[PDB]
C-alpha cells in the first residue's frame, strides 16, 4: 500500500507539475470544511499490488 | 441474494444528482468511475443488481 494516486483533484495538472498536497476534495455541493464524509472523500487512494 | 434482481438500463438520460440530494446511503462505494464525473460520461451496458 505504499504507492497511491490522486484520485480527486478540482482541475487539470500542468505539463511536468507534481502535486502533494494532502487537502481535502469537495465532490459535492455541501462544504466539507476538511472533515471527510458524505461527499467527502480524500484525494489519494492506495493501490492494492497484491 | 441468491436470487438478485438484474434491472438493464437504457435509452434514458440518467440525473445522479438527485441520488445525492436524497440519500440514506450509507456506503456509496464506486470502483472504476469517479463519482463525481457520471453526470459527464455516456454509458450502456447498464446492470442493477439489487
Amino acid at each position: 500500500y505504499n504507492y497511491l494516486y490522486r484520485l480527486f483533484r478540482k482541475s487539470n495538472l500542468k505539463p511536468f507539475e507534481r502535486d502533494i498536497s494532502t487537502e481535502i476534495y469537495q465532490a459535492g455541493n455541501k462544504p466539507c470544511n476538511g472533515v471527510a464524509g458524505f461527499n467527502c472523500y480524500f484525494p489519494l487512494r492506495s493501490y492494492g499490488f497484491r | 441474494v441468491y436470487a438478485w434482481n438484474r434491472k438493464r438500463i437504457s435509452n434514458c438520460v440518467a440525473d445522479y444528482s438527485v441520488l445525492y440530494n436524497f440519500a440514506p446511503f450509507f456506503a456509496f462505494k464506486c470502483y472504476g468511475v469517479s463519482p463525481t464525473k457520471l453526470n459527464d460520461l455516456c454509458f450502456t451496458n447498464v446492470y442493477a443488481d439489487s
